[PDB]
């Protein structure tokens, strides 16, 4: 949202989500690339943030 | 290194910009000490998984000793549906595979 | 299981009485209460009906001659 | 509730009772369910267990039992009678042993409690040799029966297996702790009782005839109470049960009308629930409503055990006829208890137990209020009646009959006997029972022998609380502002009156020090001196451990000590004792009031001691059953007997304090034997008085023991663990790690569990409980409890060894370094001299 | 939906991912009548569920709102208080064990409990697996304590050096001054629980994951016993009290299995939560560590539990209120009207 929205500088507290939700990805993303998935914009799961 | 650096830790003990990214140095997972660097990750008897990993990955990533000890107390009579379902199963995600 | 077997039941191991149909009164601890009325006494002192009281260090009579038993109601209450 | 009072005044419809077993084993859990079945408007949670026991916090938080709870309740038994039961249910936790024995001494029976799906563990080894050392009769609850169900999902046959091991291994390993061979326990027999706490499951075989015989009808549930437990089967076509198999796929009676009915009906209940679990109610009488079935699967189980089994007959009359009553049991409990036994007057006054005799109840806990500034004071009547106001006399620990000093006479403000959360008020107790006597706490700590005034002359007091461990660990305590010092001494006596075991202690250099068993035991009596009793602010330093001192070869020389006026001489000498005799004293297998002849023949077979010896040994070190021994070895020719046996005992009063204190510092002297070589006495009794020979004695001893080359003894804990077969190799490195070694690593059978017993240095051992969790994620798990002594590496008096501040030393270092800040921490010389 | 985009993940080379703005940028948005109502839409996300197993859950797994329609399983319209049969909930909860950790006990979450990191907060320590947090009090006066002759070092025996953990486990024992700390040692005995794996095996089964128990018969330990046609007979008509129904179903495997089920698969029924209050990653960052993984997921799980312990720690009952909706009162208003779109 931060990339795509300048939102974060009309109130800074949001970075706080921003990190939240970049920190999910993360926890998503090394859950999501296990295996034979391989490192790639394939993951959809959303809910998360 | 490892006596070192307890023993330093044992000294210790007594005596604007718009980043979005973390910083590594909150990092709190630095160990002085084995038994918690590399801690001894739950088998939970080999047929419990990780929720996030994916299954077969973990299957053979696995110690395999729950597999020797099933090797070692399994006997002949009920080895037989062990195969069987084992080659079902290689079979039937072969399916998908192919 | 009726109230008055159920009382006879719960009412074993105390102090109490029982009088028989032939005027025969022990009174002592009930130490085995069976359903058919049979009562086991030990140590129990036995009164009949002439007067002469003794005491038994091991008694059991028979439900068939069982008169009357007062025990201590404080369970009941 | 006036029925209660009634039934209390009896002395023979009462059990004294404790559900004493291992950690974590369902206790708890069972008195909840007693209280389910009694109270109505007491209800469990749906999924929080209630722990109606646990009335203190910190045991509902940490979630382990800690203190034990008195429970007095009206239990029917299986033919409907009423018994008033006392239930003591002590804390699991090897670590708090000490509640088990404050328990153990004023109760009758004990009520084992073994999980079905761990087996016997390291606690229960304990509790079957104390509880048969304290002669009590012993049974056996296997509890959660429902893991080897809903967990482990043995077949049948294999649960029966399961059972019959851990009934048999108890028979087996008590053996060796009993020496009566009436002490075989088998379910049929009535001894072993079968139970699931969570799910309210409870039966013995006779319970579970009753139902049958309930059901089906014109049936004599004890003769088929009898033939259920064994390999013998039951042959559907003859209804006859046989030793030999009836069939090629038989199956025991036990598994067959006992096991397979709860496996069917526990499964049904967790499968199947919507489909076959109405026609599996009908086939049982156990009619649902609507909205009782739409419940989870745990309360629904629950509910529906309770509606089958019905009420905890089973539990009451395994415990009526199987156990003795206060009125049987008292003659044991006396003359294992009383210090004069029975033989007293005092003494036949307890064999009867009468209501109306001498009053000499006996108190052995100390369950403070709300507000923790009173301590009201818990113990059995043992004889006589009490009553509210009454002037009593409290004696003491210390109090004998010429020590008249060690007493108080007291007012009862209050009676009330308790059950768990809430109490109630009585004004009359009468013998063989409990209660909690208030306004009696000031003249007691731990036990007490609350006496009638100036009617027991005579009356001795009550044997010590002996233990089973030993309080090992010690941790010094200040306050944060020395200013407000006296609120934490009264606090430290406070949790001195409220844990046995505790041993608060004020040394030389005005250093405050607490003794304790364990990690837990610690943090549990700190957390009360600190947010209960005291609430103030308190420093503590990292625990340490006490020591031993000891010796392993003979002096060089024959080092003597003279009184000041240099007129008498004593000259002893230092050497080790026999390995395992020292082990032969604590045990109380041979004492000081013993006649000579037994104990002659007693180390001239078993210790091959010369008699000129043998019937020569006045003391057994320090206190009566200390493991050092004082020798008498001089010739007569040169030592008259009759000039010896004055100093016999001030020699002994100097030995007895002098092997207490020890000369390296102030610690403990264990397995050391004194040879007395030359006495040289005042031939008057003039300047050989005891302020003279006492200081010489210890002198003599002091010297003796430096000559002879000292070591330090470090208390090692017997630690096992419990872990899968994945995990066994995390507990080796762990243990590799602080000194330790495992003497066994055996699998429990029936379980996938293991069960690794090693050893470990109690300061070594500190986090170990912490540091072996975390390091298997928390599979695995240690329980830890002091086992035996053993030289620290190195000699403790080399002075080429030099102690850096912050860092662990090697193994040689060990026995330099542990002294010397021990002497640090107790203020005395840096290094030891041959003046000391 | 974790199952699958992680074979399109795999299946697809390269991701062709949608552009952004999809919508031209700065261009008035798409008309929904002329455009959007006629075009029919393309397939949705879905799993092929297979019959012969997930058939409990075939008519309508991926409905808007399932079993809105079935009273029997539902309360209505409101959709609350659902009620599941254990062969639903069963093939639910196999369908969700991608998003499910295989843990029975909760002995897995000794220093990881929310209890443990608010004593870590109070302590100002860190689990090295838990979050940094601000002092609760600065005490930099008594973090200078001075070298007195109670913590004097030269009287202090050093073996093995006193932990954080250690100091978390006994929060009374280890430190000093323990203000708002907590306790936990929940213990509960490690429940020994083997889930079945064969398709084909009787329930209750003697698995090789037991130690066998090795039956003895060496010492003639024997017991009061009868021999044969000894004072006893039985009725004709009494037996075990059931042998019709079999010792285990189909259904029971399952039915034990949903015993350890983490806390949502573990409820016959229950009310129903909003979407928005469904943390499906939550028992993810909760976990010990993740094994061997790089610095930026490892601080990303410490930023995520120092959150969630946060708004733990910071909450507090809900007000009391009147239960005034905001949308009742529009659509009470004249000026409102409500329609399906």
């Amino acid at each position: 949202v931060g990339q795509l929205t300048g939102m974060y500088r009309y109130k800074y507290k949001l970075m706080r989500q921003i990190r939240m939700c970049k920190d999910l990805k993360h926890l998503i993303y090394y859950r999501f690339n296990t295996g034979p998935v391989g490192k790639g914009p394939g993951c959809g799961f959303w809910a998360a943030g | 290194k490892d006596k070192s650096k307890e023993l330093h830790a044992i000294k210790e003990r007594y005596l604007r910009k718009f980043v979005f990214e973390w910083d590594a140095s909150e990092d709190t997972s630095i160990d002085y000490n084995p038994l918690y660097k590399e801690r001894h990750q739950v088998q939970l008897l080999g047929r419990g998984f990780i929720a996030g990993i994916d299954l077969k990955q973990q299957k053979r990533e696995q110690s395999r000793f729950y597999g020797d000890l099933m090797e070692k107390r399994r006997t002949l009579e009920e080895k037989e549906q062990e195969e069987a379902r084992l080659r079902k199963l290689r079979k039937k995600e072969a399916k998908q595979r192919w | 299981i009726g109230v008055p077997i159920k009382v006879l039941h719960e009412a074993e191991g105390h102090i109490v009485t029982c009088e028989t149909n032939t005027g025969e009164v022990y009174r002592g601890k009930l130490i085995e209460a069976e359903d058919n009325m049979n009562c086991q006494m030990s140590n129990i002192t036995v009164t009949y009906r002439d007067g002469r009281v003794a005491q038994l260090e091991q008694v059991y009579i028979r439900g068939s001659k069982i008169r009357f038993l007062i025990l201590p109601d404080m369970l009941k209450n | 509730m006036d029925f209660l009072a009634d039934l209390m005044d009896n002395s023979e419809l009462i059990r004294n009772v404790t559900l004493c077993g291992h950690l974590h084993h369902g206790k708890t859990c069972f008195v909840d369910c007693l209280i389910e079945q009694t109270h109505p408007e007491i209800r469990k949670r749906y999924d929080q267990d209630l722990c109606y026991t646990d009335i203190l916090f910190t045991e509902q938080e940490r979630g382990v039992g800690i203190k034990s709870t008195p429970v007095t309740v009206v239990l029917p038994d299986t033919k409907g009678k009423s018994y008033l039961f006392n239930i003591m249910d002590t804390p699991g936790h090897v670590n708090f042993s000490d509640e088990v024995t404050a328990g153990l001494r004023i109760s009758d029976g004990v009520v084992l409690f073994i999980d079905a799906a761990e087996g016997v563990m390291l606690n229960t080894e304990r509790l079957i040799k104390h509880a048969v050392q304290e002669r009590l009769a012993v049974t056996v609850c296997i509890n959660k029966i429902d893991r080897l169900i809903l967990e482990l999902k043995l077949p049948p046959t294999d649960a029966y297996y399961k059972l019959r091991h851990i009934v048999d291994e108890v028979n087996g390993l008590i053996s060796m702790y009993s020496t009566d061979e009436n002490l075989i326990l088998s379910p049929l027999l009535g001894n072993v009782c079968f139970s699931s706490s969570q799910y309210s499951i409870c039966f013995t075989l006779g319970s579970f005839a009753k139902i049958y015989a309930d059901t089906f009808g014109d049936i004599n549930y004890q003769e088929f109470a009898k033939r259920l437990w064994g390999d013998i089967y039951f042959n559907p076509k003859t209804r006859k049960f046989t030793k030999k198999a009836p069939t090629s796929s038989s199956q025991r009676s036990f598994v067959e009308f006992i096991l397979e009915p709860l496996y069917k009906i526990l499964a049904q209940v967790v499968g199947d629930v919507d489909t076959s679990l109405p026609r599996t109610l009908d086939e049982l009488g156990i009619h649902l409503t609507k909205e009782e079935l739409k419940l989870n699967i745990r309360p629904l189980l629950r509910l529906v055990c309770k509606k089958f089994f019905g009420e905890f007959t089973g539990f009451v009359d395994m415990c009526v006829q199987h156990i003795p009553s206060p009125k049987v049991g008292a003659k044991p409990k006396i003359e294992h208890t009383y210090t004069g036994g029975v033989d007293s007057d005092l003494g036949e006054a307890m064999s009867d137990c009468d209501p109306d005799g001498p009053l000499m109840c006996h108190t052995t806990k100390m369950y403070s209020t709300d507000d923790g500034v009173q301590f009201h004071a818990f113990g059995r009547v043992l004889s006589g009646t009490i009553h509210a106001g009454q002037p009593v006399k409290v004696l003491g620990e210390n109090y004998t009959l010429e020590d008249e000093e060690d007493s108080q006479i007291c007012t009862v403000g209050r009676l009330w006997i308790s059950v768990a959360r809430y109490h109630i008020e009585v004004n009359r107790v009468p013998a063989g029972n409990w209660v909690l006597i208030e306004g009696v706490d000031q003249p007691i700590v731990k036990t007490a022998t609350i006496t009638e005034p100036r009617g027991n002359e005579e009356a001795q007091i009550f044997r010590p609380l002996k233990f089973n461990t030993t309080s090992v660990i010690k941790i010094a305590v200040e306050p944060v502002n020395p200013s407000e010092l006296p609120k934490m001494l009264d606090g430290l006596r406070k949790v001195n009156k409220s844990y046995p075991s505790l041993t608060t202690k004020v040394e030389e250099s005005g250093e405050h020090v607490i003794l304790g068993t364990g990690e837990l035991y610690l943090d549990c009596v700190m957390h009360d001196l600190r947010k209960m009793y005291s609430e103030i602010d308190i420093k503590v330093a990292d625990p340490v451990v006490t020591f031993c001192e000891t010796v392993v070869e003979t002096s060089s020389l024959k080092c003597f000590a003279e009184t000041p006026n240099k007129k008498n001489k004593i000259t002893m000498i230092a050497e080790p004792l026999e390995k395992g005799l020292a082990e032969d004293i604590e045990n109380e297998v041979v004492q000081i009031t013993w006649n000579r002849k037994k104990l002659g023949e007693f180390f001239q077979t078993k210790y091959d001691w010369d008699l000129l010896a043998a019937r020569s040994i006045w003391a057994f070190g320090p206190d009566a059953t200390g493991p050092n021994i004082l020798v008498d070895d001089t010739l007569p020719s040169e030592v008259d007997k009759a000039l010896l046996g004055s100093v016999k005992d001030s020699i002994v009063q100097g030995f007895q304090w002098g092997t207490r204190e020890g000369p390296l510092c102030d610690e403990l002297i264990r397995n050391v034997k004194f040879k007395i070589l030359d006495a040289v006495v005042a031939q008057e009794p003039l300047h050989r008085g005891g302020g003279q020979i006492i200081p010489t004695a210890r002198r003599v001893v002091y010297s003796a023991f430096l000559m002879a080359t000292p070591r330090l003894m470090e208390p090692y804990y017997f630690v096992e663990v419990q872990a899968p077969a994945d995990c066994v190799s995390a507990v080796y490195t762990v243990l590799a790690r602080r000194r330790g070694h495992v003497t066994q690593d055996a699998p429990i059978p029936g379980s996938p569990l293991y069960t690794i017993k090693a050893f470990i240095p109690a300061i070594d051992s500190f986090g170990f409980e912490t540091d072996l969790r975390t390091h298997t994620q928390g599979q695995a798990f240690s329980l830890s409890v002091f086992h035996h002594w053993q030289i620290v590496p190195g000699d403790p008096l080399d002075k080429s060894i030099v102690i850096r501040p912050l860092e662990p030393q090697p193994a040689p270092h060990l026995a330099r370094e542990f002294m010397i800040k021990t002497r640090r921490r107790k203020g005395l010389s840096e290094d030891v001299s041959i003046s000391k | 939906m974790w199952i699958m985009m992680r074979r399109e993940k795999r299946d697809r080379r390269h991701f062709k991912r949608m552009r952004f703005p999809p919508f031209d940028d700065e261009e008035p948005p798409l008309d929904y009548a002329d455009n959007i109502l006629d075009v029919e839409p393309l397939e949705a996300i879905q799993l092929e569920l297979d019959p012969e197993e997930d058939a409990p859950v075939l008519d309508w797994f991926y409905d808007h709102q399932p079993l809105r329609d079935s009273r029997k399983y539902v309360n209505g319209s409101t959709y609350q208080r659902w009620q599941f049969t254990l062969p639903m909930m069963s093939t639910l909860y196999r369908l969700a064990n991608q998003l499910l950790t295989d843990l029975v006990d909760d002995n897995y979450f000794y220093l990881f409990d929310l209890k443990a990191f608010f004593t870590s907060k109070a302590l100002n320590m860190a689990i090295p697996g838990g979050p940094k947090f601000e002092p609760l009090v600065r005490d930099i006066n008594l973090q200078d304590e001075d070298w007195n002759e109670f913590n004097d070092i030269n009287k202090i025996i050093i073996r093995q050096p006193i932990r954080t953990e250690y100091k978390i486990a006994f929060p009374y024992l280890y430190n000093n001054l323990p203000h708002h700390v907590h306790l936990t040692w929940y213990h509960t005995p490690n429940v020994v629980f083997i889930k079945t794996e064969d398709p084909d095996l009787p329930a209750f089964y003697f698995d090789p994951l037991i130690n066998p128990i090795s039956h003895r018969h060496s010492v003639k330990s024997q017991e009061p016993l009868p021999d044969d046609d000894e004072e006893f007979e039985l009725p004709e008509f009494v037996e075990p009290f059931l042998k019709d129904t079999p010792l285990y179903t189909d259904n029971t495997a399952n039915g034990i299995a949903l015993l350890w089920a983490p806390r949502p698969f573990n409820l016959r029924s229950g009310r129903t939560r909003r979407a928005l209050d469904i943390p499906l990653v939550k028992n993810w960052y909760r976990e010990h560590c993740p094994a061997g993984q790089p610095v930026k997921v490892r601080v990303s799980y410490q930023k995520l539990l120092k959150y969630y312990v946060l708004n733990a720690l910071k909450h507090r009952p809900p007000k009391a209120q009147k239960k005034r909706y905001l949308f009742r009162s529009f659509k009470a208003t004249k000026f409102f009207q409500s329609t399906k779109l």
